[PDB]
């Protein structure tokens, strides 16, 4: 959404571009635009969704 | 001098002009064509215009 995706090698995150500040990527911190095709250099990671353990309580 | 992919750069170029960034990479190929296009005029311009 702002930011930058990145990865020690293992882990991913998402940081501001100025600073390094890293935060788990989820469906607040980005956006979505159409299907994995079209991108290039495009990875497989998972995005978590926070509402999903309050509709699991 | 921090390196970061190119096309990453475009991104952060096309953010500030308040285009969203997935549009350039909705159409990289498309950019890259018009691009590499335009810098071709500018060849036949100055070769043509003395
Ligand atoms: C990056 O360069 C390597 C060769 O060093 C190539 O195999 C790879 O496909 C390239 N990745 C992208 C995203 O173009
Ligand atoms: C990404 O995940 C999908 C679904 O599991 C799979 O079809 C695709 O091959 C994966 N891409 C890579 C680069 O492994």
């Amino acid at each position: 959404r702002e930011g930058v995706f990145v990865s020690n090698g293992t882990h991913w995150f998402v940081t501001q571009r100025n600073f390094y500040e890293p935060q788990i990527i989820t469906t607040d911190n980005t956006f979505v635009s159409g299907n994995c095709d079209v991108v290039i250099g495009i990875v497989n990671n998972t995005v978590y969704d926070p509402l999903q353990p309050e509709l699991d309580s | 001098a921090l390196q970061i992919p190119f096309a990453m750069q475009m991104a952060y170029r096309f953010n500030g002009i308040g285009v969203t960034q997935n549009v350039l990479y909705e159409n990289q190929k498309l950019i890259a064509n018009q691009f590499n296009s335009a810098i071709g005029k500018i060849q036949d311009s100055l070769s043509s215009t003395a």
